[PDB]
């Protein structure tokens, strides 16, 4: 009986909410309402990284935080050396329409991935003096969002047809598939144990899910829109989204609700990306009004601002280290703060 | 056909839960751990920094 | 008798 | 990968002869390529470099004015045309692959050599000539006349292995970086103006002539090399 | 006393206060809102246009009005500010024509040759070129250095009010360096406003509102035609005719035209940005 | 600098070269978005068309320019979020296959939709009109009423072409976007020639636009 099964699915959407509401004995302003504020943070552009003839659409960071990788619609996947501006690496694409790339954690392999629907795994460190396509992984009936390594034989995926996919890229196939989204996932953010990972859907939600079991644990709703980015706490037991509400959240896995708002009332336009600082004090988002903005992710201030982009900022990323933050542009350039 | 969706909600709605303030007090605490060790807060000088 | 000025 | 040398042989003082390596299994015109020359009882001598897209060519002040190396990058081939040929050019000639970015491994592969018999610069220091040792742990010992390091943090210093009857094989590049295809049995350390190569437990195949090559400026410099024995 | 004294009617130089201040004003206003506004390639020339005009609109209406209109001797800004006012004025006249110049060629390739346009015209480009402009109009400034300068053409040796700034060379060298500034000025800029305008309305007119498109190309022709043709013909003038030649009607004459000539150049600048805003 | 980083950047310059010089030869191509309902006759518009699911990506070399076409049929998604990837299109193509009566309410809020996102604002659509023989032979029986209620006139080829075509028209609300109809049917061999002309229309508008006249 369908109408059974809507009543105790309401039912149980009820019980959940109470829940929820019981556990809201304080805000999070109230608790950090006597802390000293960041002030003004004022970062300048310490490098420009140039040689994109189309717009930049992804941009990830090495875990050795001078290293990065730059994704753009000319068809090129490039490496930048951040330090010298030096370009490392050019590797040409298959398919020019990506939007999205990712850096082993070893340094050895980068993901790409787009509307062609793979992902392939480029192996950089090979004799023969060439990057070569290591693998296609296929088996995605929409476009790639997202894509990160686990480990340099593990990839985690999102793709526009409401699903993820954990790959093994060895063999090629999909060891995990994950679904319950309603609209495509557009972001994809792994836990510092890299033992479960959060995902935000155009269906206004995001979805936490157990890694190894094959499963979401906890789904987060308070977005009015399209959650476009997704990051996590530091510590693993928190994560930051930005929709086209012109807003962020910050959500609490062990509280399972929100936490804190970043809005303004002069800003009414979408966030394309979020990252956290290493101490987690600031959370930097990027927007569509060709800037970035400094959150105190304990106050819900405006620490600062970062505005040297002549077009959209589609993605944004901060150094293992704490120590510069990359922003990339629809304007065909990088930028480095500090 | 709607089995998944109250499976999914009954595993969700049995979960153990804490108070905000314990969840706010911790993310407060961990950011003043680390609030040294976090360059872009405090600004590290030109022989540190390398950029 | 002519003009100076250019 | 494959560098097969060629030409060579038997001449008279005061010609000429060319030299040619033909490449084959790698991207050729990625690579900047050197000629490494070794006489009959002594150690390896470094004598051009020609970088990819024979932008930047350098000889050594022994071989300048006389020698010409070129590269031919659609047929994978690199040239030394020799002239004026006197009696100390009479070496075998090594072609060594080498590229460089960040994180690279240069002088990676060697060649097998072509025999030619015919009828300041910064000082390495090896200080012993012979050490007699498996299962050992042994110590190599290089010293530099000026500090190999740069103010980029980057240490300069490779460690080559040739063993009896074969070109010379990276071990370790820039002091501490242990070549791919090479055990962890391994190591390098030091500072400047002192290096060591440490190989613990010694084994058969480890025992040969262990030269230090500083690539810090040019000419590239080698020492006259450690002889390994059992 | 009276050597260099023209008795000029006081209500004709009365109407020039009322001109002169007016296009000044007229000019500033419209430059300034256009450099404000512009500040893919067109914006760049469109710029350099305007600031050219600005400068040259600021820079001379003083010193035209107090040395050339109501004080005319002695020259009060010495040698020195003499050379750099003529070597500005002339730098600033080269700009203007040379910046009209490129614009039309610029046009003529945009729309001419679209595909040709689209892979050739960077910003980069454009910006090298506006500068190299810049660069050449300096230079064609650069004889006039030599040329001009101050002396005091009293009746007798020494004479407080017998100081003026001309040309201090003779026939010889008059002659050459008017002619160069009448070519580079504006017979070469001339031919090619023209030829390409006229080309680029033609191939329009071939083919509603794209009518007036066309008639801006042509106004533009008419502007460089109206406003510094008169002009020159002055320059010509001032190095042809002889002291035989000369006559008190033609001395008179020289004055009262020379402020219709400097009038009809000053309004070209003032124009510009509305032609090329509207 | 070390010698190794002179050599790294003597790379990265080689590097440069090689992107501008790609660049410079991407940059001749004329990129078009081809769009439309399904079985409307997108497969068959330019018969020499040489293919090269996703995107699906068509070339052809036609009167000295190379034209790049991307079907996007197989993105069963929301649009909204691939859709700008679309932006720097020199041209929309929409198809319409005129004997469907059943599709139309679905071709005209798909092009009401393009039209007015805000990605496309300025750009130009060149809509085709497929089938022009099949629908005058079916107008005979249906008199167009099937599909628009409100029609009223002759329900022979002509008039019902121009009210067809209206209803198309109706939906752009731009100054700067202009619409190039041009009825075909499946013997028409000449449909390179259509979007040539209309490709160099467009391009010299937007340099006129761009120059300011």
């Amino acid at each position: 009986e369908l109408d059974q099964l809507r009543q105790e699915a309401e039912q149980l959407k009820n019980q959940i909410r109470d829940a929820r509401k019981a556990c809201a004995d304080a805000t999070l302003s109230q608790i950090t309402n006597n802390i000293d504020p960041v002030g003004r943070i004022q970062m300048r552009t310490r490098r420009t990284l140039r040689g994109h003839l189309a717009k930049i659409y992804a941009m990830h960071w090495g875990t050795d935080s001078r290293l990065l990788v730059s994704a753009s619609q000319d068809g090129k996947l490039i490496i930048w050396d951040s330090y010298t501006t030096n370009k490392v690496h050019a590797i040409p694409l298959r398919s020019s329409w990506v939007m999205t790339c990712a850096y082993a954690p070893s340094g050895n392999y980068v993901a790409c991935g787009g509307l062609d629907n793979i992902c392939s795994i480029y192996n950089l460190k090979t004799r023969e003096g060439n990057v070569r396509v290591s693998r296609e992984l296929a088996g995605h009936t929409g476009y790639l969002s997202c894509c990160r390594f686990l480990d340099d034989n593990q990839i985690v995926t999102s793709s526009g047809d409401t699903t993820c996919a954990l790959w093994d890229i060895e063999t090629g196939q999909q060891t995990t598939t994950f679904t319950g989204h309603t609209g495509d996932v557009m972001s994809l953010s792994l836990a510092p144990d890299t033992r479960l990972f959060v995902s935000g859907a155009c269906d206004a939600s995001a979805k936490l899910w157990d890694v190894r079991e094959g499963m979401c644990r906890q789904t987060f709703t308070g977005h009015e829109s399209d959650i476009n980015a997704i990051c996590f706490f530091p510590n693993g037991n928190a994560f930051a989204t930005g929709s086209d509400d012109a807003t962020c959240r910050l959500f609490d896995l062990r509280a399972d609700q929100e936490l804190m708002t970043y809005s303004h009332d002069n800003i009414i336009c979408g966030i394309t990306s979020v990252s956290f600082s290493k101490s987690g004090r600031l959370l930097l988002a990027g927007y569509d009004d060709f800037n970035c903005n400094v959150w105190d992710a304990l106050k819900a201030d405006r620490a600062g601002v970062l505005a040297g982009h002549d077009n959209r900022v589609s993605c944004l990323g901060v150094t293992d280290d704490g120590m510069a933050v990359a922003t990339g542009s629809w304007d065909s350039f990088l930028k480095i703060w500090n | 056909q709607a089995r998944k969706l109250v499976e999914q909600l009954k595993m969700e709605a049995n979960i153990d839960r804490i108070k905000v303030s314990k969840a706010a007090a911790d993310l407060m605490a961990y950011c003043e751990a680390h609030a040294k060790e976090d360059p872009l807060l405090t600004p590290v000088p030109a022989s540190e920094n390398p950029f | 008798r002519r003009p100076y000025i250019l | 990968v494959q560098l097969v040398e060629s030409g060579g042989g038997l001449v008279q003082p005061g010609g000429s002869r060319k030299l040619s390596c033909s490449a084959s299994g790698f991207a050729f015109s990625s690579f900047g390529m050197h000629w490494v020359r070794q006489a009959p009882e002594k150690g390896l001598e470094w004598v051009a470099y020609i970088s990819s897209g024979s932008g930047t060519i350098y000889y050594a002040d022994t071989v300048k004015g006389r020698f010409t190396i070129s590269r031919d990058d659609p047929k994978n081939t690199l040239f030394l045309q020799m002239t004026s040929l006197r009696s100390e050019d009479t070496a075998m000639y090594y072609c060594v692959r080498s590229i460089y970015y960040y994180g690279s491994s240069p002088f990676d592969f060697w060649g097998q050599g072509t025999t030619l018999t015919v009828s300041s610069d910064i000082v390495m220091t090896q200080a012993t000539s012979s050490v007699p040792v498996p299962g050992e742990s042994v110590s190599i010992s290089c010293r530099s006349s000026k500090s190999l390091l740069h103010s980029n943090g980057n240490t300069y210093l490779y460690w080559f292995l040739q063993r009896p009857g074969q070109s010379p094989q990276l071990l370790i590049y820039r002091m501490s970086n242990l070549a791919s295809g090479v055990p962890d049995r391994f190591s390098g350390s030091g500072s400047g103006t002192a290096f060591t190569l440490t190989i613990s437990r010694l084994e058969a195949e480890d025992v040969g002539v262990y030269y230090c090559m500083q690539h810090l400026e040019y000419p590239l410099t080698f020492g006259a090399g450690t002889k390994l024995e059992l | 006393n009276s050597d260099l004294d023209v008795n000029t009617d006081i209500y004709s130089k009365v109407l020039v206060t009322a001109i002169y201040l007016a296009l000044f004003v007229v000019g500033t206003v419209g430059n300034s809102v256009t450099l404000f506004t512009l500040a893919s390639t067109v914006h760049y020339h469109l710029g350099s246009l305007a600031l050219s005009d600005l400068l040259i609109l600021l820079l001379a209406m003083p010193v035209e009005l107090y040395n050339f209109i109501w004080v005319h001797h002695p020259w009060a800004f010495g040698d020195a500010g003499c050379r750099g006012y003529y070597f500005l004025r002339d730098a600033c006249t080269y700009a203007t024509a040379l910046n009209v110049a490129s614009l039309s060629v610029e046009r003529y390739l945009a729309i001419c040759h679209p595909f040709k346009a689209k892979t050739l015209m960077s910003r980069s480009r454009t910006k090298k070129f506006i500068s190299a402009i810049w660069l050449a109009s300096a230079l064609l400034a650069i004889p006039m250095l030599f040329t001009m300068g101050l002396q005091n053409r009293s009746a007798d040796g020494t004479h407080p009010g017998g100081l003026v700034c001309t040309p201090i060379v003779d026939t010889a060298t008059v002659k050459v360096v008017i002619q160069v500034n009448t070519f580079m000025s504006f017979l070469f800029p001339m031919l090619v406003i023209s030829i390409l305008n006229t080309v680029i309305a033609n191939k329009l007119t071939v083919m509603q509102a794209l009518r007036h498109g066309v008639l801006v190309l042509r106004a533009v022709v008419i502007a460089f035609v109206v406003c510094w043709l008169p002009y020159h013909v002055r320059r010509l003038m001032f190095c042809y005719i002889s002291d035989e030649q000369w006559t008190t009607f033609l001395f008179d004459f020289y004055h009262y035209f020379y402020m219709l000539t400097n009038a009809l150049f000053y309004a070209s600048s003032a124009i510009n940005p509305i032609l090329y805003n509207l | 600098l070390s010698a190794e980083d002179k050599a790294a950047v003597e790379r990265s310059k080689m590097i440069e070269k090689n992107l501008k010089e790609d660049g410079i030869s991407a940059a001749k191509d004329v990129k078009l978005l081809l769009l439309g309902a399904d079985n409307s006759g997108k497969s068959t518009i330019v018969k020499q068309m040489k293919i090269i699911t996703g995107i699906v990506e068509t070339h052809f070399t036609f009167k000295n320019l190379h034209f790049r076409l991307f079907d996007v049929g197989g993105q069963r998604s929301e649009r909204k979020k691939w859709i700008h990837c679309f932006e720097d299109v020199t041209a929309i193509i929409f198809c319409v296959d005129l004997s469907d009566y059943n599709r139309m309410h679905e071709s005209l809020m798909l092009f009401d939709s393009i039209c007015n996102n805000k990605f496309f604002i300025d750009t130009s659509i060149i809509l085709f009109l497929n089938k022009k023989d099949l629908f005058g032979e079916k107008i005979k029986k249906s008199p167009l009423t099937i599909c628009f209620p409100e029609y009223t006139g002759p329900n022979t080829y002509e008039d019902a072409a121009a009210y067809i075509q209206a209803q198309f028209e109706s939906k752009n609300r731009s100054p700067n976007k202009e619409i190039y109809c041009h009825m075909t049917c499946a013997t028409d061999t000449n449909n390179a020639q259509v979007i040539f002309d209309a490709v160099t229309d467009i391009i010299i508008a937007n340099n006129l636009r761009g120059c300011g006249l």
